[PDB]
């Protein structure tokens, strides 16, 4: 993490899909290094379907420069999470702010 | 701020502090700046240059 | 050549129809195989490993 | 097969045998001066720093 | 450039110093003052020399 | 030519201690607390993991289902493990747990030799009721740093691919200092203490390692006596 | 856990005085742990006999010139802090140095005792001009460990033997390793010890007061 700092990482890390984003609000079903499965709110929720967001995680794999790029979660099990938190840092990414 | 964040950290506000050589275990004349700077590894690797 | 022709008849040595072309591990670089991909053209029969 | 015997000899050979080092905005002819090569473990070359 | 302000810092004289006054046969007793932490780099003194 | 000796060896908390070294005479404090600082820091025992074969990982690379710690994470736990052994120069631990919540060091099996000083320390956690993780845990005892990458030049046919190499990190020590104080001995003209305020993983006492520091010390200047 | 040792140690003399000595094969760091502790009690704690209390003929004080020498009273002192001498059986002995007519007055023309030995009788104690000219002194001698300046006293006490001490630590390849140290170490002596005596009693002192860790 950076330990002196500006308060724009916060944004660029989200704002750059290296990180996996919240896409509704819920408390966290299942959490692995694999993937992460939220369950959605009834606010946030359609009415059809029910519903929760799958989020598939990148693991180890070739960059464009050939360096890793790999997520790891960022989130416990049963955790309430809110629409538009980060679920999992990226590379460079931790917390939600951007460290390079 | 940064001598008053200094002054609840218990660390001076010179920024500076008194070192010692590893090797001879005596002092350093003048006191010396020490804090955490941020730094970063650039992809120049010297195994890949070379 | 005339060397090598005895070169072979003394260790006796069946110098292959085919050369090794076989992909090596460039000098100095070392790690880990992490995955293998096997892209074949349509029709060669896929080996055992693909 | 890099035998450990080899590393010897190279330092008789490196010895007395000056190298040419250069840098990349060769000027005047002090851009290029000879030195003589001293075994160092690492991939970086080392520098006198007078020079 | 470091190895110019270290020249420097080393003759130099500030005006009251470890040592400041005294007499020493030669430049080995001189180091031998500092080294061991009695007089200080800089302070005026009169040493024989030849 | 008056010779020292130790004194009240003060522990505070399992990790660190201050431990006092009464008779110095001038300015010996300070060429002892730094040739003290010097070997105490770098060359001391330690046994730290090296060799971790899992359960049914390929490599340091992948992920194994039912775990959200990526397997090279879990081998980086590993090398912060304090450990310590009696009688053996390696011992090969049986690491078993299921069901969901933390593991930690103290789900292991216990050796005649071993002593966990954190069974708090976290391995991984697990978040599945029915995952189950076997683990080798191959630890040896040894000298300084010795990477990971270092060690695979012997190889000989280290075949088992499942077994992962992790970089030693043998060393007790933490952080040491030295302080000296002026003692006074009810007679004596002027004398100093040796505080030596030294700091650890709990993983060595205070006593046998600074007397294995000084023994070192005096068997290096061996042949420096004579010529 | 064993620990390596050191090897070769080609000692090379540069005339009777000084030397560097070297040490080849010196593990991670143990080049300054050693040179750095060495260099520490050479230069401090050493066995020596140093002049230290000079009274001398006339003039008591050192603000004067006495008439017949052309060397200030200061000076004299300084090349009698450089006088290099040894006793026996005896922790003060005190000697008595006589000489007139032109010429130097050398280290040679003092009175020489049963436990005294002078190393250097050449070494110049101040000349003798025109006429006869008069200089008698009775100078006391001691005994100690280390170097006592006159200000914490009277002259300045030089009972170290060792002048100047360096320690340089270069690398040293052991046929494999990384990196290994070196310990060169250059030594500089009043000649009232020997280089290689000296090199060895320091350590003789350093570990003896490991004497309770052993």
């Amino acid at each position: 993490k950076p330990l002196v700092g500006t308060g724009m990482e916060r944004a660029v890390a989200v704002d750059s899909g290296v990180t996996a984003v919240a896409k509704r609000g819920g408390v966290v079903q299942y959490v692995d290094a694999s993937r992460i499965v939220i369950k959605v709110n009834e606010d946030e929720m359609y009415p059809g379907e029910a519903g929760i967001d799958i989020y598939n995680l990148t693991k180890y794999t070739r960059s464009n420069q050939n360096t890793c790029i790999n997520q790891m979660p960022c989130v416990s099990l049963g955790e309430p999470v809110e629409r538009g938190d980060v679920l999992a840092d990226g590379p460079s990414t931790d917390l939600g702010e951007l460290a390079l | 701020e940064i001598k008053e964040l200094l002054k609840l950290g218990d660390l001076p506000t010179s920024g500076q502090i008194r070192l010692y050589d590893g090797r001879t275990g005596e002092q350093f004349e003048r006191p010396v700046t020490v804090g955490y700077m941020y730094m970063l590894k650039l992809n120049h690797l010297v195994d890949d240059k070379m | 050549t005339p060397e090598e022709k005895l070169l072979r008849a003394i260790f006796g040595e069946k110098a292959s129809d085919v050369k090794d072309s076989s992909l090596r591990v460039p000098n100095g670089v070392s790690g880990t195989v992490i995955d293998v991909q096997v892209f074949t053209r349509d029709g060669v029969e896929k080996d055992k490993r693909a | 097969r890099e035998e450990a015997v080899v590393w010897d000899i190279l330092d008789e050979v490196i010895r007395e045998h000056p190298v040419l080092l250069n840098r990349a905005p060769t000027l005047h002819r002090l851009g290029i001066q000879a030195f003589e090569p001293v075994l160092i473990e690492g991939k970086a070359i080392q520098l006198h720093p007078l020079v | 450039q470091d190895v110019v302000l270290g020249l420097y810092y080393m003759t130099r004289d500030c005006v009251n110093a470890k040592g400041e006054g005294m007499v020493l046969t030669g430049p080995k007793e001189a180091e031998r003052l500092y080294r061991s932490g009695l007089a200080s780099l800089h302070a005026r003194v009169k040493v024989r020399i030849t | 030519f008056l010779k020292p000796r130790l004194v009240d060896i003060e522990q505070v908390s399992s990790t660190h201690a201050k431990v006092t070294l009464e008779p110095l005479e001038r300015g010996f404090g300070h060429t002892l607390g730094n040739a003290l600082r010097r070997i105490l820091l770098s060359s001391m025992p330690g046994c730290a993991v090296t060799e971790v074969e899992i359960d049914g990982v390929l490599h340091e690379y992948s992920t194994k289902e039912g775990v959200q710690e990526d397997i090279l994470e879990i081998l980086l736990n590993l090398k912060g493990l304090a450990v310590r052994v009696q009688g053996k120069d390696e011992v090969i631990l049986t690491l078993n747990k299921s069901g969901i919540g933390p593991v930690t060091a103290a789900d292991i099996t216990h050796d005649g030799d071993v002593e966990i000083v954190k069974p708090q320390h976290v391995i991984c956690h697990l978040t599945d009721e029915n995952a189950s993780i076997s683990m080798r845990i191959k630890v040896q005892r040894g000298r300084g740093y010795v990477p990971a990458s270092t060690r695979i030049h012997s190889e000989e046919d280290e075949r088992p691919i499942g077994r992962l190499l992790v970089d030693a990190c043998y060393s007790p020590v933490e952080r040491i200092a030295y302080n000296v104080e002026a003692a006074r001995v009810e007679q004596r003209t002027d004398l100093d203490k040796l505080v030596i305020e030294m700091e650890t993983n709990g993983t060595i006492d205070p006593e046998e390692a600074i007397r294995r520091a000084a023994t070192i010390l005096a068997e290096q200047l061996e042949a420096f006596v004579d010529l």
